[PDB]
């Protein structure tokens, strides 16, 4: 056993080893191991992506115009975001500018995704860490109604409704077929909601499971389907026709009316169901404002997103600010450049990949994806990992760093960046939220804060949906219908050699695709994805990533029941297929 | 009355097939889970993790040996001794085989579990392999698409529950009900194909009138699925309706049948 | 002026004449005139249908297979019921027997229409006679929430919800554009609900307006569209394919799943929204259990409907019972025969039609539709009527009678017939309803009872929807897929001369179509429709119809404001296009 | 801001067009009435009756003279001096003329107002007459169908409110957006038509596979409407999809073009 110091932490692998494999209520495959000391406090944390597919390899030799369709299948949860990044990268390489309505529609596609993804995460993925579902069976329906009605104007709050929900749950459980609730952590001492709040929360879980299906109708109108809508290099394929013959074959007023209807319903659900639930979780779990800080008070990163000026990816265009903070210096938000080889680099000395020199980091235009499964000594065998060896290679996830620094990405990171760049709406929301909870600003830098920022962001995105739709309708009122630029559709028009970067803010954080084109085909395609940052393994200096840092120093009530580990990891919304691609 | 036990496992995948399932409008996924099946193991949605999740898995497959349905999303990689997809420290293929041994039947959801899908596209770095090439002694129903249509997934479930039998299948194991006809055999733009009225470049006058997408690379003529009739997201749209040609996503090896924007070569 | 006695009434046309033209919140065109004495009591009532189109004339010489589509357009409100009666009549004439699934689907179509029609009538047509919409502005949202939660388990009952509805109404009326509420009867002394029940009722009016669009999705699955779905002589055109190639082109499991989803939602809305609102209207307006009795304690008629044994229209098959009561003898439910020339007859001595002898009635197989607009000695002129002359011809509606008796038809009539035939579910339902209001069973024979019976029938029809759906699914499980009989589809197979009767129970009452075919073409087609019964003018003996009887003896608070007349007329749910066809 | 005043009158009609309007899924009719327009007169829905309703009618057409839109459902009969349709003791045609004279524009909802519909079918007992044969000095937008599609009705409304102008129309006065193409130009059964794959009798094998309804009398080849693309009741179905041929209900004179079950003779 060994110990060393990094980033203010003492990493110590003495003591009992606990393994959590599989991590559930995430996308994809993850393993987590920790060591705990004699006070049941985590002194070592090990994040391991347990899947790989090799999209960067598969994309070689494809037509650049086809790339979005392949990379969209990196992930069906954050569906669409990789397609957006791909079309941005290819347009950047070739020198394609899209029409304004295409940019607006893309921004609608991204905002819709943010709404859908954050909603499903809150209820279906993270919710059962906070709500004790079996405890809902002890609630008083009248007190549940009174609680709901004190928190929100949402209509669905009658005592009879909550009694019906409760009775449905009782009948579900009665015969022993507990399904997704089987062998859960119910009764753990960290479940702090009263029975009435558990029943309210469970009712909202069911309402969100129903409602989420409506949100993605917007992707169906503009993109054909969800999951995995369609896109084009040059704009979008959903041609518009409002007032001419054949509008039945295009995006017409009836289609646009459907989109407006969905936007209204989506804002209503998020503002009156999800937002009050999140604030209530905060009110009853205030100690979690001091747990899981990790790198969120040290280093945070956003690339920025939602260009409001078509084809302008600068600071004056991006509605969602970019920037980096390092060394806990939030008074100096630094500019990010995704072409600068000294900024974003990926290390593989602790990952299952080959580089010619694994002690150095590679920028993605120099990136290499050559898989090498080599777990070293793992107390079992190469096909029976009992304990990963974190002194050696232990993950299918590469280790990204920014100027050599380990960063956190995602809703909390973005909120901190926007706050410290002086974005007025963010400063005002964050201050009001922390005031309503009677917590200091520093409480946001926590597992609780990640959850609150995500809910906030779902509200922000639902508002931006209306803003973007109104911009579209304004262009249509002015006779501007264009949705595609095709000047450089044909490969004969392209540079023989070119390269480009496409970037955005996915639900989970900063996303970049780096592409190089030669002789009409993809020569190189490298992705660095938000969970690649957060779930990162160690680098040659031993620096730990966001997940490992956030788990460090955490007290576990019952070592065998990893609820605290699940709470913190789920607060980052891990997407493991994204992370490994 | 007890509900039929279902074990849903996940290999190499993007989770589009689970996401599609929860989009179901009729029946709601909620009502499928609450009233029609017993979804007794599913990494994406279940409360238990780690050893508690493995205990559920082992108890269900033992208790209901011979009587549960195995739903499979994604596929097993044969490369690196199977350790491109690791489950409880061992190759995913081992969990697939243990789950398959006790199942009464297997549903292979999506192009991944049916055929291979994106990870199996050239050069197939992980040797991703579809379920029917690994499990050779159980009934397998293929439900292809990337992902399949939500209401097709739920209709197939309700068929099995209501009629207490597997659906009848074509020679590839696809349900005849939804995969018996080509996209192009029920496409609302077929009038334009038959007239030679084609979109030639994006957002041209033809595109604005909903002309046929054959010259833009539409693979509808060689693809079997229900998209042009049942449609997507509760009848809202489908790829062609929103102006992009079918990619061929329900067909074996669609990723490697040339560019999506190259015309279909020998139309049936 | 004249006075005479009929049916226990003294008809006296002395004194002040009041005219209500147009009657609004009905289907079609109606005029009502009354005389009132010095005590503001109605001593004379005159029902006048003020439209005619002549479908019976238009159908001459058509192909009998086409007749359903023409007669469906008798009415868009009771859409589908005339098609059903038509296919029944042509099948009866030719000797066609349909497959079981076609009968089940037709029963589904009819039940669906009962649910939709009754719901829309209750809120959009009748509701503003009982709910003072402007008084909703004075309610307290919390007390509205408490009221709603005391009456129902329906979820949508939060104080915030009722406040939002109240603010929507406030904003609507702020600009002075009161729209459908302009110049209403608001504040009339007969409005008896407290402000909180007005707000609750108004919220439900809005919820029903939104929800009703879902119910008719069942008609779109089986019949293509609503309004005015499609049908065929021989069954239904909606071929079924569950498990074979090409199911995408037919009624398949996904289509059946949609239908089940709509059934469940429809039952839930009716049971938890409409039912408790009807009971609430009953609680706050009990004096209306003694007003508007009319013919309902004397003469009532039902043909019966919903044959459960395919092609069997007998008493053992019909789920909704048929029969007639006369002379107030509810102990003698008499059988109805629509071929017997002494039973159903229509008179035109007080209608705008020619008969060879206008002093006798004609059975519909001898029916004549020869329009003759002759209003005679009116006050005014024949193109500017100030007062109709009810001693002469005064309506486009013919006067149907049953063995010479004037009858009431519709939900109250059906309820009485079923009750007195000893239908267990009807006896239990009526007894529990009247017990809840502390009213005697006689309280149903009134304007209030018509409303209560209509709500009860919506609940009955929603339960029957599930029953029929389950029967269909049982057949499919047994491999019984057939939906059409075509062995007599071709005209060469038909008798050279034949006649048939198609009957059912429309939402408003007993409907009959009588058809004669000769040489492959329609030779005679006569309709007698439920509002033709209820809105009937007088006959040669001076006997009054159901509307005129129900209005007799009614006290009016404010003669110039016809609220009491509107309440009683709306309680019958008048369909004037139906009545005149 | 004030909402645009609308007066909705009803002649000889079955009320299918008002029923269709209230079926609208997006925007909901509730939201059309509350927020987009001011529906200032409508006999089917309004609180006031008799003299109070007539006061509303007079007040609105006076105060908003030249500034309201007139929606017309149904049609006026010329027979019996107009007294086949009586309104406030006078011929309906007088109310139509009075309403039209103050209107900025007229929407002729449905086949009744557009063309005549069922009451105008042979022998036209009442001499029912479409609106553009009576009103010759005002813009009239024809929105045919028996009834028109609910979400077409609401889309036309939202077009007008949003763009502050009438929709562009064809030579027959129908909005090009929804009436510019034939049913048969966007029918999903067109693959079958062009292959000669027809339903020959009801519920035959061809019917169970969704073959073309041409031989069953489908009038889609001569009918301009949106039913094969937009569909009905929020995308649920349309006549052909549920197995009946198009009747031709959006076309002038469709009732007297022979039997519904006779084949269309001269296909365009
Ligand atoms: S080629 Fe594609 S768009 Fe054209 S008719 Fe066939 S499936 Fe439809
Ligand atoms: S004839 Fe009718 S069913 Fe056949 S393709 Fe044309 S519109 Fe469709
Ligand atoms: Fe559907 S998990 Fe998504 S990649 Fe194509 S099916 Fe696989
Ligand atoms: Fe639509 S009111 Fe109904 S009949 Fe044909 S449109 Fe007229
Ligand atoms: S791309 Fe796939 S979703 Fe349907 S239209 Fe083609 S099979
Ligand atoms: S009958 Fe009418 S509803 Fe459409 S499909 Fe034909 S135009
Ligand atoms: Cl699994
Ligand atoms: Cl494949
Ligand atoms: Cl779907
Ligand atoms: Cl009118
Ligand atoms: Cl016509
Ligand atoms: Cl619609
Ligand atoms: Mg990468
Ligand atoms: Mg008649």
């Amino acid at each position: 056993s060994t110990q060393y110091e990094t980033q203010g932490y003492t990493i110590n692998n003495a003591g009992r080893r606990l393994v959590v494999d599989p991590i559930t209520r995430i996308q994809g495959h993850m393993r987590c191991e920790v060591n705990i000391n004699d006070q049941n406090v985590i002194t070592n944390a090990v994040s391991c992506g347990t899947m790989f597919r090799g999209l960067e390899i598969i994309l070689q030799g494809r037509d650049p115009r086809d790339a979005w369709a392949f990379v969209e299948r990196i992930c069906g949860v954050c569906t669409g975001v990789h397609a957006l990044a791909s079309v941005y990268a290819i347009e950047d390489a070739i020198g394609i500018k899209v029409p304004d309505n295409a940019n607006i529609i893309r921004n609608i596609m991204l905002a819709t995704l943010w709404c859908h993804d954050h909603l499903v995460h809150f209820y279906q993925l993270a919710g059962m860490d906070w709500i004790d579902v079996l405890d809902a069976l002890k609630a008083d329906p009248r007190k549940t109604s009174e609680l709901a009605q004190s928190l929100s104007s949402w209509p669905k709050s009658s005592p009879g409704y909550f009694f019906d929900v409760q009775n449905r749950l009782k009948k579900f459980v009665e015969g022993g077929q507990l399904g997704i609730f089987r062998n859960g952590y119910w009764g753990h001492p960290q479940y702090k909601l009263p029975p009435e709040a558990n029943l309210m929360g469970f009712a909202h879980y069911l309402e969100a499971l129903d409602f989420q299906r409506e949100i993605v109708k917007i992707h169906a109108v503009f993109g054909g389907k969800n999951p995995h809508p369609n896109w084009i290099v040059g704009g979008m394929p959903c041609a518009i026709n409002i007032d001419e013959s054949g509008a039945v074959g295009a995006v017409n007023m009836e289609r646009l009316n459907l989109v407006q209807s969905i936007i209204t319903r989506t804002a209503d659900f998020i503002n009156n169901v999800m937002i009050p639930d999140a604030l209530a979780i905060g009110q009853f779990n205030k100690p979690w404002s001091e747990i899981g800080t990790g790198l969120s008070d040290k280093c945070v990163l956003s690339y920025g997103a939602f260009p409001d000026i078509a084809n302008d990816f600068g600071e004056k265009s991006l509605l969602m600010p970019g920037g980096a903070v390092i060394n806990g210096d939030f008074n100096n938000v630094l500019p990010v450049d995704l072409v600068d080889p000294q900024q974003v680099q990926e290390f593989v000395d602790h990952a299952w990949y080959r580089y010619p020199n694994d002690q150095v980091g590679r920028h993605p235009f120099d990136g290499i994806t050559d898989p090498w499964y080599n777990p070293g000594d793992v107390k079992g065998s190469d096909t029976n990992i009992q304990q990963l060896n974190e002194q050696e290679r232990y993950s299918w996830i590469k280790a990204p760093r920014w100027r050599g620094n380990a960063m956190e990405v995602g809703p909390l990171a973005r909120t901190l960046i926007a706050y410290h760049k002086g974005d007025a709406a963010t400063v005002e929301s964050v201050d009001r939220m922390m005031s309503a909870l009677n917590l200091p600003l520093s409480g946001i830098q926590s597992t609780l804060g990640r959850i609150l920022c995500r809910a906030h962001e779902a509200q922000w995105a639902a508002g931006k949906l209306q803003y973007f739709f109104d911009k579209l309708m304004t262009n249509l009122k002015n006779g501007n219908l264009a949705t595609a630029s095709t000047e450089k559709w044909e490969p004969a028009t392209w540079p023989t050699e070119c390269r480009g970067v496409g970037f955005t803010e996915a639900p989970r954080g900063a996303l970049g695709h780096w592409a190089a084109i030669r002789d009409g085909k993809i020569d190189l395609y490298q992705c660095v994805v938000p969970t690649t940052w957060n779930a990162s393994p160690r680098d040659p200096k031993g620096q730990i990533g966001a997940y490992e840092a956030a788990l460090m120093n955490t007290k576990m009530a019952i070592p065998e029941q990893p609820l605290e580990i699940l709470r913190t990891l789920h607060s980052f919304d891990p997407c493991l297929a994204c992370s490994t691609h | 009355k007890p509900r039929i036990p279902v074990v849903w496992i996940h290999g190499l995948e993007c989770t589009c097939c689970t996401e599609s399932f929860i989009r179901s409008a009729h029946p709601l996924a909620k009502d499928v889970i609450l009233s029609l099946i017993s979804l007794d193991y599913d990494d994406t949605l279940m409360a238990a993790a780690g050893t508690q999740a493995e205990e559920v898995f082992e108890d269900i497959i033992t208790q209901y040996n011979g009587k549960y349905i195995l739903a499979v999303e994604g596929n097993p990689p044969l490369g690196e001794q199977g350790m491109f997809c690791i489950s409880s420290g061992r190759p995913f293929i081992e969990k697939l085989k243990r789950a398959a041994a006790g199942a009464s039947a297997i549903i292979a959801w999506g192009t991944c579990a049916s055929w291979g899908c994106v990870q199996a596209a050239r050069p197939n770095p992980t040797q991703a392999t579809p379920i029917d090439k690994v499990i050779t002694d159980k009934p397998i129903i293929k439900v292809p698409g990337c992902p399949p249509i939500p209401d097709v997934m739920s209709a197939i479930i309700t068929y099995m529950v209501t009629f207490d039998r597997l659906p009848d299948v074509d020679r590839m194991g696809r349900p005849l009900m939804f995969y018996g006809q080509r996209i192009h055999d029920k496409c609302y733009r077929r009038a334009h194909f038959d007239a030679g009225e084609f979109v030639q470049s994006w957002d041209d006058d033809a595109a604005r009138k909903g002309y046929c997408l054959y010259k833009m690379g539409c693979k509808g003529p060689t693809t079997y699925n229900a998209c042009s009739s049942t449609r997507w997201n509760d009848g809202v749209s489908f790829p062609i309706q929103s102006g992009h040609g079918c990619l061929g996503c329900a067909e074996n090896g669609f990723w490697d049948r040339g560019s999506f924007y190259s015309r279909v070569v020998d139309i049936p």
